[PDB]
């Protein structure tokens, strides 16, 4: 098993409150994901917003191919990679490389069309990565506040990797979703966007630290920041079914997707609001941490979890009165 | 009467997405409405202490708020004209909410075929 | 009487935020909360929607979906219990799909 | 009348991954299937068994949702509609367990 | 007012079924069925403080001093008659009167 | 204790739920079964809440209340009459 597992508390009880009669299918915005080994069983959908219409990754570069494999690998593997939460189906939508124009729009106004009808459908959406060079930004921020009105969807964004403090980066270096400021009080409340920094090993207990290095080094700043979570030593599956390891914000990202995902299997018609809330409020919070993540918060597994589903025990699974 | 009955009709790989609860002549209802896609949807409202289907109010309440909450395909076995009141009837439905299934597949689902 | 009668009120696209329960004159009673509206058992015309009502509310309550509340002013007489909470009768509820278009009688 | 009469008989170590729920001659009714396949169902106010549909409704709902391996007991015979028996079945659900292995369960 | 309900207890006395809450300084108050002027609101009572037990959400808890009085169980519990139950704004801040 | 293992059935009209605990205790609580069937529908939602769980509780029991033989045999003759929350492995709310 991986050592993030016992460090968020992804223990037996914990996952044996989810619900698996629950539809829940997980939004890989990303490079494509091939259906292999412990992805096999895992294909809900697969969409392509790219130029050469493949929903397949392809061979331009070795990272932009295992990309989107690798993130929905660490979501739901069901053998070889163990998921957070397996029991989730993937929904593929492949932005990149050669992606149209604003591919990464096309695919999330694609997931807000809601042909799907199921609330657990494409309710969480991975983005592990992002677009920079964003100089209008008036696109991201009229579709992510639409979202946040909706409140029934949650973007989960990684907030790049280069070991930069964002609040001292050129708003042209920022990786968008990640980068949405909201400004108003209602804009703040209803932010869909949960943007993901990436912790180095630890074990559940200790003091943990950002991922540093100037390649995978995890960026950060308090108010750009909402979460801290794994994302150092992270093994992932490989389109050739072999395994990979990495570090960086996307594996932190699909960790964090992955929790989300088993809360949503425990009551889908929760908003948006309510997981984000459930997420951060039984997150750990460290002095350590305040500078680099807001309220200096770390993934808590075993508490977001066991708090949601415990909230909804009565209203969904005993009703009867 | 059965729910199997090959009167009552049926819709087989369902998302049960609305809920109503209300009241009428001293009797508690409530109403749902699933869709297999964009194309259709059915509605079915289950009625207490409302015969013939009266009996099974506490059930169906039970489980149809526990499908609308999973979001899973769903077969809704349906009795059409069973309710009269013309503005409840325009509003709402004629059909009684008379069973439910859980399905394998968008028309293989558990229990009878009627 | 009915949930949709000309009468009663709504109000369409509202987060339930606040819940109370208590009991007056042998009769329990759950107050949702902007607007306000509780329903008490066997307190007629509406005491036998209480169970359903009951379940239903703190089903939304806990989803913090926006829903439709159906009301009745006038139903609760007791002045220092109209004044703490509400006269609204709850009568009925519904899901959503916007702030203003929900499941139901309108 | 008792779940851990020898007459009927028991299903360890499965998963419910059906469910069905009706109303038949006034009374209403549930169904639940686990896997070879086992189909149950359990009746309201239908007697030997009716006493204990509600604890049973619930109960098998609860491990429906949790997915976990459990010991189903039933009396076969007990419906005798035949056009409910070929539906469904003729099985009445008597009683449920926990499993700690596919074969080992809590109960008699 | 702003209480987090952190014990639960439930038992039997003299064939009504009863529960007992503790909630966090400490306040504990019973409810049970069929028995004083408050035994109407039992089930809806056990039903909000289990839910409000598993949430662990701050809660206002309404109760009457002096209903319970066998010795042994007033000992071992409280006199204190659950009466009502409120959801919080702040800590001092409740739904209801 | 933690509740490890559930089991309901039903006896003489009367249904019947069974828990175990972990040394281990079996206790089982039956409808309208006098003295203790007042409690039956409060102790099944407590004990299937606490089992759901997996936190350490305080199981009260009477002895010799269940005497059919196979039912003693393959079961208990434990009456479950109580259920509390614990802090500690010996520190539970309750008498």
């Amino acid at each position: 098993k991986p050592w993030y597992f016992d460090a968020i508390g992804l223990t037996e009880t914990t996952m044996s409150l989810t619900d698996k009669n629950t539809p829940v299918v997980v939004s890989v915005v990303d490079s494509g994901v091939a259906f292999i080994g412990g992805l096999s069983d895992s294909e809900f959908a697969k969409f392509s917003f790219t130029q050469d219409g493949s929903p397949f990754p392809v061979k331009k570069s070795e990272a932009l191919y295992i990309h989107g494999t690798a993130m929905a690998s660490l979501i739901a593997s069901r053998y070889g990679i163990y998921g957070v939460y397996p029991h989730a189906l993937i929904s593929s939508r492949r932005v990149i490389p050669d992606g149209v124009q604003d591919s990464w729009i096309r695919a999330i106004e694609s997931i807000m069309s809601n042909v799907f009808l199921a609330p657990g459908e494409e309710k969480i959406i991975n983005i592990s990565g992002g677009q920079k060079g964003v100089a209008s930004a008036s696109v991201w921020t009229e579709l992510l506040s639409r979202m946040g009105r909706n409140n029934d969807r949650l973007i989960v964004a990684a907030v790049g990797n280069d070991g930069a403090d964002i609040r001292k980066l050129s708003a042209q270096q920022r990786i968008w979703p990640a980068a949405y400021h909201p400004v108003s009080s209602v804009n703040k409340k209803q932010d869909p966007v949960i943007r993901v920094a990436a912790l180095a090993q630890y074990r559940k207990g200790e003091t943990p630290v950002l991922h540093g290095g100037g390649i995978t080094g995890s960026r950060f700043g308090n108010n750009w920041v909402d979460i801290a979570a794994p994302g150092q030593n992270i093994t992932f599956l490989r389109p050739d079914a072999k395994t990979g390891t990495g570090s960086g914000t996307s594996e932190a990202t699909a960790i964090v997707s992955g929790v989300l995902a088993a809360m949503t299997s425990c009551n889908p018609r929760a908003t948006a609001t309510e997981l984000k809330r459930t997420l951060l409020e039984s997150a750990d919070k460290y002095p350590s941490l305040v500078d680099k993540v807001t309220e200096g918060r770390v993934l808590n597994a075993e508490k977001a979890i066991s708090m949601f589903c415990k909230k909804n025990y009565i209203p969904v699974r005993q009703g009867r009165m | 009467e059965w729910t199997g009955d090959a009167r009552d009709g049926m819709f087989s790989g369902v998302v049960i997405t609305q809920f109503h609860t209300g009241q009428i002549d001293n009797k508690p209802y409530f109403c749902i409405e699933g869709k297999q896609s964009a194309g259709s949807s059915i509605s079915a409202c289950s009625m207490k202490n409302s015969s013939v289907w009266g009996a099974s109010f506490s059930t169906l309440y039970n489980q149809a708020l526990y499908f609308y909450t999973t979001g899973q395909p769903v077969r809704i076995y349906y009795e059409p004209g069973v309710w009269t009141y013309p503005p409840f009837v325009k509003a709402l439905t004629s059909n009684a909410l008379v069973g439910l299934s859980t399905c394998t597949t968008s028309t293989e689902c558990f229990g009878p075929d009627r």
